């Protein structure tokens, strides 16, 4: 089957082979080829418009930096937290040889509950001014490892209500570790990092959501070209 | 107890070659790196884990 | 991986580690931080996989205890290449080179070579460490010296290759020296007469 | 089992609060020090028996070159069991057998 | 000597996860697992793994001279394809419990026809017969890990002048 | 009590670009990691059945060939699909089946690849706003995915055992070649051409 | 089915003997070395290079030559008068000659400049008796009489003088 | 005198088969330590 | 089987040379057998040393 028409017409035979998720009596009629069972729920798998434009890593704490271990910086940010999920990272390099990352957060759990919402619920052209200040928490040292091939790892997220799954891809791959500081550079640790961050939420200009939309243009151009 | 060793680094002010002493004291924790021929004399810090190559970096370092 | 003193003998039982192109022994918590985990919790998670086992952990404590000096790679590394049978007299940044070299090179090289990509030796320091106590611990039998199994057998394939490679860096040594002596004439060698 | 600074991960040291009279466990590389709960600061066994009844995994049934016996289990009194000598093996080690059930995995003797 | 990439793309693919995701307190049961005796990853079911591999080197896919070794006592599962280890081969025994050929030679009189025509029925020597999953090589480490029999005649359970086989009564029952 | 080191209280006034999301997760922020094995591929491009007929290449390797048309089978694709009421719609060929026992299985067309979830702590993703050098975080990835071949019988892991098998059978490196004369021959004929002219070069030179 | 005798492993045993024979190990290891490691012990090392500055004007000159590709060929004798031809092992015994084929070695020269070559031979190498690359290897049983060869004979040695 | 307590477990069987006695042990400690420690003992008739 | 302590597993010929050995028998013979060849030609070096520094 190395004729060309011959691999057409299984692309197209594996698109047209494809179970409606609604269908319940085909999907019950699928049976794992090796456990014999019957299958339960199904998904659509698609790619994700709105987020090609962003580059994504997958960011780990190797050892001894992992946050449930610092048990006073769980208590301190909260014992899933919002927090966390709404932390910012500052990479900050002197020069080539010394590199390290700056961790920030929300220590109030009402205004990170509050920016997560707003941030979860954007589907609409109206977002309020939320001045967020962002409290330095600790710095890791970090090194990272880059993908040779595009979607070499992609997370997988989902949507019950529309029965899909969405992936997106996964650029590389950034680990942390703990840093001890040396006592004879504090005086110009002092000067590299702040102890505030202020997170102004603004509308994005036009320019660059059309830099963005000529970005997403290689993936659907249906919905985004331009005219 | 102090230990005195004769090595054959280099001193970086008279270039005479073999004429440097190290003298070290575990006791106190120091050592002395003193020139044959300059009579110059350089101290640094010791740990428990100390050679004479440590002192002698230690001086390499120091002398830029 | 030499483990030092005797049964209730020799103080601690410290357990020094010997590196090629290395003078002296070098104790395994300072190279474990010179390949770049400091924190001692690390070290002993790469070590140990049981941490009920109290009885390697108090043979682990005199290893720390003498390597506490040490608290910093590039420290760790210093002290690595000042050691290291290299020219007398390096400064220490090209003596940190040195051990970086050295470290990502002729340290088991079986394993890998390119840079960034040392976690699988400090695995593998673990891994022996492991072994090593475990076997002074006589919870398992010495490996046999004697074991059919871990011996292999040099047919023609594998001895030809080795005389034939050093034939063969001989041959290259001297074109490479013919090369030298006949560019002073500044001609065109016909790469026919420089091999023999 | 020893722990560790929660913020440093080196190895805590016991020390003692000479006006409080109280055991603590303080850090050298950092001034972080926790109360000590246990006042066994340190022990040594001349003779010990851990490492005899230790060695069990849960998949050693899929063996073959183990012996199998008819010994009858004490939790599942299952049919069929698989028997092994201590894994110590000082040269002072007793002869004693333990025997592994397929189903509940439970180390037991004879004696 | 073969080459080690097809082995490790075959790790990797049936589930074996790198040393960069391990965690010696989370993977606390874990089996190591060693190539050409470098540790290159872990794996949680080691059993289905060696089951597979050891079926793809029955099958051909993988080298014949392959060596297919685990410790279950030490929780190993290690792989050699080093040149120069002194092998042998053996019959290979139909183990699997939910086979009705259990306990039996998987090499029949099909086989030995096949053999002695020189032909399969739609060359068959020696080499058929190792790739056909009825042969196996196995050199002195992995024998550390297999229960051999004498004679096909030892598969089952007052003379002066015959000799006296084992009575090996130690064990219930032989697999 | 380690001292906060930072009590400067500097702060920036950056504002962020944010666009709004075309989903949303439902109850949890979470998401699963999974690494993309050889024989499967992603194609987010839609399916454009004409270019993908003119480009199918054919090589005299088939080990090659073999792992391309694997590959290429399998690729996860998407197309847009014009529904009958006019309208259009995004159509994939891939899905994800869970089954009774609760594990998870990715099906592209009739081949289902099973899915092995070993849990990760402390492990998020994060969005890189590259001309601001800061990082984004976007959720949790609390799960790392293998994907696995369902069994042996699967036509991709017969298809992958096959070209593993004939790529490693293929090896031979030496070409041979027919010697009609002495291989010694241009060394000596060289040499004395060599030695001709530095007769000639001591003559030229000494009546220079 | 039916069971397996004692007769029917020394069928297995004879195809076996048949397939391998006794002294396959040497000839399997020898081809193995001939084939594919002569190469890759030549590409261990692949770079020559040497390097001027040249300043007698700043000229850096890179001379380099790298190895290509290893030709093999049959055994072969050059005499004295120059004539050569095909050599067989027994000629070799009888007259004292080494068995040896020509190796051959591709050498390309670079001349990298910045202002800031074919089948080279490189020695014989002794080939084993009816290895891949022997004269024997071929030639059947009838011409194995006419060039004085026991057909008894099993190769897995070298002639040296 | 220092808080820091050093006790340790003699085993009971064989110090039995010894035929020693809890007072010699801590008698021949006391003369080789002279007073520099002070020493407690069990009775016999104690668990351990 | 792993941990057998039987007589005929750990080097026991319960046959005689007119009956025949088992394979078993054989091997475990033939390494006694060895040891003997092994014992004799190193014993002899050292009892010829000892002998000449006697004679000396
Ligand atoms: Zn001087
Ligand atoms: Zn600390
Ligand atoms: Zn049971």
């Amino acid at each position: 089957d190395t004729n060309p028409r011959s691999q057409l017409h299984s692309v197209e035979r594996t698109f047209d082979e494809v179970i409606d998720p609604r269908n319940k009596n085909r999907l019950q009629s699928l049976i794992h080829p090796r456990k014999k069972i019957k299958a339960v729920k199904a998904w659509h798998f698609f790619p994700d418009t709105s987020t090609f434009d962003q580059v994504f890593h997958s960011l780990k704490f190797v050892g001894s930096a992992s946050l449930s271990k610092d048990r006073p910086l769980n208590e301190q940010l909260g014992q899933v937290n919002a927090s966390i999920l709404t932390s910012l990272f500052k990479p900050i390099e002197i020069n080539p040889h010394n590199k390290w990352i700056s961790l920030y957060a929300v220590t109030d759990k009402l205004s990170a509950e509050s920016f997560r919402k707003s941030f979860n619920s954007i589907k609409d052209d109206n977002i309020v001014n939320r001045h967020v200040i962002y409290d330095h928490i600790k710095d890791f040292d970090q090194m990272f490892r880059g993908h040779k091939k595009l979607f070499e790892d992609f997370a997988i997220s989902f949507d019950d209500i529309s029965d899909r799954a969405f992936f997106v891809p996964i650029v590389g791959r950034l680990e942390l570790k703990k840093k001890r500081i040396v006592p004879g550079l504090v005086d110009m640790v002092n000067r590299t990092n702040y102890a505030h961050i202020r997170m102004d939420l603004r509308n994005p200009s036009t320019q660059e959501t059309a830099i963005r939309d000529s970005r997403r243009e290689q993936y659907d151009p249906v919905n985004y070209s331009s005219i | 107890i102090k230990q005195k060793l004769e090595t054959q680094f280099t001193c970086l002010f008279c270039n005479h070659d073999n004429s440097v002493v190290c003298t070290l004291d575990k006791k106190n924790s120091i050592g002395l790196l003193e020139c044959k021929k300059c009579n110059l004399s350089f101290q640094a810090p010791i740990n428990s884990l100390s050679q004479p190559i440590d002192i002698y970096s230690d001086w390499i370092d120091a002398c830029e | 991986i030499k483990l030092y003193g005797r049964e209730d003998k020799g103080t601690g039982r410290t357990i020094k580690a010997t590196l090629p192109y290395v003078k002296q022994d070098i104790p395994i918590v300072i190279v474990f931080r010179a390949l770049g985990v400091v924190p001692d919790g690390e070290i002993l998670q790469h070590i140990c996989y049981d941490e009920n086992d109290w009885q390697m952990l108090e043979m682990l404590k005199p290893c720390i205890e003498e390597g506490f000096v040490i608290q910093d790679k590039e420290v760790a590394l210093d002290f690595i290449g000042r050691r290291g049978s290299a020219a007398l007299g390096i400064r220490r940044e090209k003596r940190i080179q040195y051990a970086k070299d050295i470290l990502q090179k002729e340290l088991l090289p079986h394993i890998t070579q390119e840079e960034g990509f040392e976690t699988r030796k400090t695995f593998f320091l673990g891994y022996m460490v492991n072994r090593l106590l475990l076997c002074a611990l006589e919870r398992k039998d010495q490996d046999d010296r004697d074991h059919f199994g871990k011996k292999r057998l040099d047919l023609a394939g594998p001895l030809l290759a080795n005389l034939f490679r050093i034939l063969f860096r001989k041959l290259t040594r001297e074109i490479y020296r013919y090369m030298q002596r006949c560019i002073e004439t500044d001609r065109d060698f016909n790469l026919n007469l420089a091999v023999k | 089992s020893f722990r560790f600074c929660l913020e440093c991960n080196n190895m805590l040291y016991p020390k003692e609060d000479k006006e409080n009279q109280r055991l603590l466990y303080s850090c050298r590389n950092c001034d972080y020090t926790e109360l000590a709960e246990d006042p066994k600061v340190y022990r040594h066994e001349l003779i010990t028996n851990i490492g005899e009844t230790a060695g069990i995994v849960d998949d050693i049934g899929q063996d073959p070159t183990l012996p199998r016996s008819d010994k009858e289990c004490p939790e599942c009194h299952s049919r069929d069991c698989v028997f092994f000598q201590s894994q110590q093996r000082r040269k002072d080690t007793n002869m004693t057998l333990f025997y592994v059930c397929l189903n509940c995995k439970k180390t037991f003797r004879d004696e | 000597g073969s080459p080690s990439e097809p082995i490790i793309n075959f790790l990797e693919e049936w589930g074996m996860e790198p040393l960069e995701d391990y965690d010696p307190a989370q993977h606390t049961k874990s089996t190591r697992i060693f190539v050409n005796g470098v540790w290159t990853g872990i794996h949680r079911d080691p059993s289905m793994l060696v089951s597979t591999m050891r079926d793809l080197r029955r099958s051909g896919a993988i080298s014949p001279e392959v060596s297919i070794i685990r410790d279950i006592r030490e929780r190993e599962f290690k792989i050699f394809t080093d040149v120069g280890r002194v092998y042998r081969p053996l019959f290979i025994v139909e183990d699997d419990e939910s086979k009705d050929n259990k306990g039996e030679l998987r090499i029949t009189k099909e086989h030995i026809r096949k053999i002695q025509q020189g032909y399969d029925d739609d060359v068959y020597g020696w080499s058929s017969l190792v790739t056909s999953g009825v042969i196996e090589y196995v050199d002195g480490e992995e024998e550390e890990t297999i229960m051999i029999a004498m004679t096909p005649e030892d598969l089952q359970t007052n003379d002066t002048a015959k000799r006296i086989k084992p009575e090996m009564s130690t064990s219930s029952h032989h697999t | 009590h380690t001292k906060s080191v930072y009590d400067n209280g500097e702060t920036l006034d950056i504002s962020l670009p944010i666009h709004p999301k075309s989903h949303i997760p439902q109850g949890k922020q979470d998401r699963w990691v999974v690494k993309l094995p050889d024989f499967l591929d992603i194609n987010a491009e839609p399916f454009d059945p004409r270019p993908f007929e003119m480009n199918v290449k054919t090589h005299e390797d088939k080990n090659q060939e073999l792992l391309d048309k694997l590959i290429a089978v399998n690729t996860v694709r998407w197309r847009y699909a014009k529904s009958e009421t006019g309208g259009i719609f995004k159509e994939t060929n891939s899905q994800i089946i869970q089954w009774e026992d609760g594990t998870y299985s990715l099906r592209v067309g009739s081949e289902i690849f099973d899915m092995f979830t070993t849990n990760t702590d402390d492990n998020y993703l994060v969005s890189e706003h590259n001309e601001e050098g800061i990082l984004m975080t976007e959720s949790t990835l609390s799960k790392s995915v293998k994907l696995v071949p369902a069994s042996f019988q699967s036509t991709t892991h017969q298809k992958l055992a096959k070209a593993l098998s004939a790529k490693q059978k293929k090896e031979s490196y030496a070409r041979s070649v027919v010697t009609k004369e002495d291989p010694e021959e241009r060394q000596r004929r060289l040499e004395s051409q060599e030695n001709e002219r530095y007769r000639l070069e001591r003559r030229r030179k000494q009546a220079e | 089915d039916d069971t397996i005798t004692t007769e029917d492993c020394w069928t297995v045993i004879s195809a076996f003997f048949e397939e391998k024979g006794l002294v396959s190990q040497q000839l399997d290891s020898f081809d193995e070395f001939m084939e594919t490691s002569i190469q890759d012990l030549v590409w261990e090392e692949p770079r020559l290079i040497l390097d001027q500055p040249a300043q007698h004007d700043n000229i850096n000159k890179r001379y380099e030559i790298r190895f290509g590709k290893i030709y093999l060929s049959r055994p072969t004798m050059t005499e004295a008068d120059g004539t050569t031809h095909a050599m067989f092992p027994q000629e070799a015994r009888l007259r004292n000659l080494t068995y040896s084929s020509p190796v051959y070695l591709d050498m390309e020269k670079s001349m990298f400049t910045s202002i800031d070559g074919n089948k080279v031979h490189i020695g014989k190498v002794p080939i084993m008796l009816r290895s891949k690359f022997c004269s024997l290897r071929t030639l059947d049983e009838v011409d194995l009489y006419k060039m004085k060869e026991c057909p008894y004979d099993m190769g897995g040695y070298f002639v040296i003088n | 005198q220092s808080p820091w307590l050093l006790r340790l477990e003699l085993d009971r069987a064989r110090m039995l088969d010894k035929q020693l006695t809890m007072n010699q042990v801590a008698d021949k400690i006391s003369e080789v330590f002279s007073d520099d420690l002070f020493v407690m003992w069990s009775e016999d008739n104690a668990d351990k | 089987t792993k941990d057998d302590f039987s007589p005929e597993s750990k080097g026991f010929v319960e046959n005689s040379y007119l009956r025949g050995l088992t394979p078993q028998e054989f091997f475990f013979h033939a390494m006694a057998g060895r040891e003997g060849l092994i014992d004799t030609a190193v014993k002899t070096a050292e009892t010829g040393y000892i002998q000449r520094r006697l004679v000396k």
